């Protein structure tokens, strides 16, 4: 769970990144399709899940959006989340799986966006943060 | 992977004296309430609100059924596992949209339902090779997901 | 994370079951590193180390103890069990990747042991407060 | 194994570029940081009660350079990587007893800080690629876990 030191680092570093949002969740969903194509298969009724595909563009504004939404309710991820737990469990019924898949091209996105930010200890707290989110969309899994 | 005798032996076994059309639902069954986004690939089923609905539905016996056969062409071909499968992955891949974490899952779980069925005859060396087996299964199984 | 509900059901499991969890402890971590030969980077430290070992009858005894206090402090695992976190993670820096494995063995000398007992819905309960536990021993890591 | 001619090349391109003297130290520094559990395998070499430190501790530049010669060996014998890795698999097990786990939260932070220097070269079709590969030495190096 995360520290003072954790939920101190990770607004800063969004505090920093931001404002990128709409393009580092393009770019990451744009990563997880295409890196993992076994994701596609959340996708089907996609017109068409080619990479970075508008509708995935306007998709990461959500993800992305979502995060932003996790950031201020980050002293308590599991209140914060519900909706987003319960669209992405009783709604699409998503293997908890994917979230590290998409956390881990989050990390690689920002990183790509911004070395000179992204040092090593705000990787760990925004590590340990994506854990806490990937948890919270858990909560109403089962 | 290789394959010692024992293993091939302990899986041989293990598959005959199951009782493929038993353990089959169970594990299935147990499956979709404790992993219950693998209710996911099982849309029109009816009744599936609570768990016991789950349990007493046709349509989970059937594939659970149908998966203990499935490994009976791997306990047939224990080194042509990947090719045998093939069909399988593309089929589950690109019509089923079954997730490939979801095999992992169904593993666990025929095991957990087989340590009940087998007692203290699941030894640590019969977990040993029955999981190392589902485990390549598990793999090819999630291979032509493209 | 658990519900009124899934406490009740490791309550009521624990009940019937808690009375041979000796026995439970020694198969399960006998099972690990047959299984999973892989976490002998750990007990190699012991004079004994396949299943019969005394030294093995002895610790899984202290693995279900902890497990005993885990379902005491189920309303605060992370509380409940933070010098278990603090020696796993600080003192004998084990990887969070194996608690899932014990857990699994955990998982797999109930239903041996206690078959009708352990039902379905007693099992995603249990599931839920392995992890659960996984994640309280890991509060000391990073 | 299954190499696809872009893959060769994207990983040879990647392998050409990359300073093995900057990354290697830096990518060991990340997962001492953002995974200081495998530390125990590099405690004594100064006070890992510190990032900037541990960043700039000797004894941990160089393995991590070690680490990235090291994956070279690999990234020639491309369709044998196995047996390329089996002695140091052997070697990392038995002699160090090092957890594999730990061998899969190392290869993130190196694709991870491979990102940050690549920037905007580092493509989707970029990352597969070299994260396929990363993958695959990856059973190799913990096949002798026995
Ligand atoms: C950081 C974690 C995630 C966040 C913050 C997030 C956020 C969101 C939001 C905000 C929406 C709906 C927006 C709206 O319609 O107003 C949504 C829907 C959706 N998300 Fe995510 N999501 C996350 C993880 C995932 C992952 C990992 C997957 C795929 C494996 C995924 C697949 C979907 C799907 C399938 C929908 C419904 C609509 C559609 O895609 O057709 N989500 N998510
Ligand atoms: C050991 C792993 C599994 C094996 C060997 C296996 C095998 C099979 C086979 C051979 C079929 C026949 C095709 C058909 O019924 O149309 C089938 C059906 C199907 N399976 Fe799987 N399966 C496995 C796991 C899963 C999982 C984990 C899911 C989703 C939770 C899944 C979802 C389905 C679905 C939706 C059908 C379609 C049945 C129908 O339409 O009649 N399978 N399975
Ligand atoms: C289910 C999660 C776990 C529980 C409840 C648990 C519980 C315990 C307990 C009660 C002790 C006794 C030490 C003391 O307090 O003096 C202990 C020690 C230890 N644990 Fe665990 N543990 C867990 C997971 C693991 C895992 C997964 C591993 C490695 C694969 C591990 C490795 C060790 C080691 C090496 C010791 C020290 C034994 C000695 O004193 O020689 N633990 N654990
Ligand atoms: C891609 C994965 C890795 C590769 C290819 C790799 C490669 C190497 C190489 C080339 C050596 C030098 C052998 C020698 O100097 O005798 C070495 C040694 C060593 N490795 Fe790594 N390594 C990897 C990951 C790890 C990880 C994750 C750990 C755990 C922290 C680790 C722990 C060690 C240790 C403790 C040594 C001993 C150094 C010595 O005494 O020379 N390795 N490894």
């Amino acid at each position: 769970s995360l520290s003072d030191k954790d939920k101190a680092a990770v607004r800063a570093l969004w505090s920093k990144i931001g404002k990128s949002a709409d393009a580092i969740g393009n770019d990451a969903l744009s990563r997880m399709i295409v890196v993992y194509p076994q994701t596609k298969t959340y996708f089907s009724h996609w017109p068409d899940v080619t990479p970075g595909s508008p509708h995935i563009k306007a998709h990461g504004k959500k993800v992305m959006g979502g995060i932003a939404l996790a950031v201020s309710k980050i002293d308590d991820l599991k209140t914060g989340l519900m909706e987003l737990s319960e669209q992405h469990a009783y709604k699409l019924r998503v293997d908890p799986a994917n979230f590290k898949i998409l956390n881990h091209c989050i990390l690689v996105v920002i990183s790509t966006m911004f070395p000179k930010e992204f040092t090593p200890e705000a990787h760990v707290s925004l590590d340990k943060f994506l854990s806490g989110v990937a948890l919270a969309l858990a909560e109403r899994y089962r | 992977v290789e394959w010692t005798d024992k293993e091939r032996s302990i899986i041989s076994d293990i598959f005959s004296h199951m009782d493929y059309d038993d353990i089959g639902p169970k594990a299935l069954s147990r499956c979709l309430i404790v992993y219950p986004w693998t209710q996911r690939h099982f849309s029109g089923f009816g009744n599936l609100y609570n768990a016991e609905a789950i349990i007493g539905n046709a349509n989970v016996a059937a594939h659970g059924i149908k998966v203990l056969h499935g490994l009976d062409r791997g306990v047939k071909n224990m080194d042509n596992i990947a090719a045998t499968y093939a069909d399988l992955s593309t089929l589950h891949s690109e019509k089923l949209h079954v997730d490939p974490d979801n095999f992992k899952l169904l593993s666990d779980c025929i095991t957990i339902v087989l340590a009940a069925k087998m007692g203290h005859a699941f030894t640590a060396e019969t977990q040993g090779a029955f999981q190392k087996f589902l485990a390549v299964v598990v793999s090819a199984l999630g291979k032509q997901y493209h």
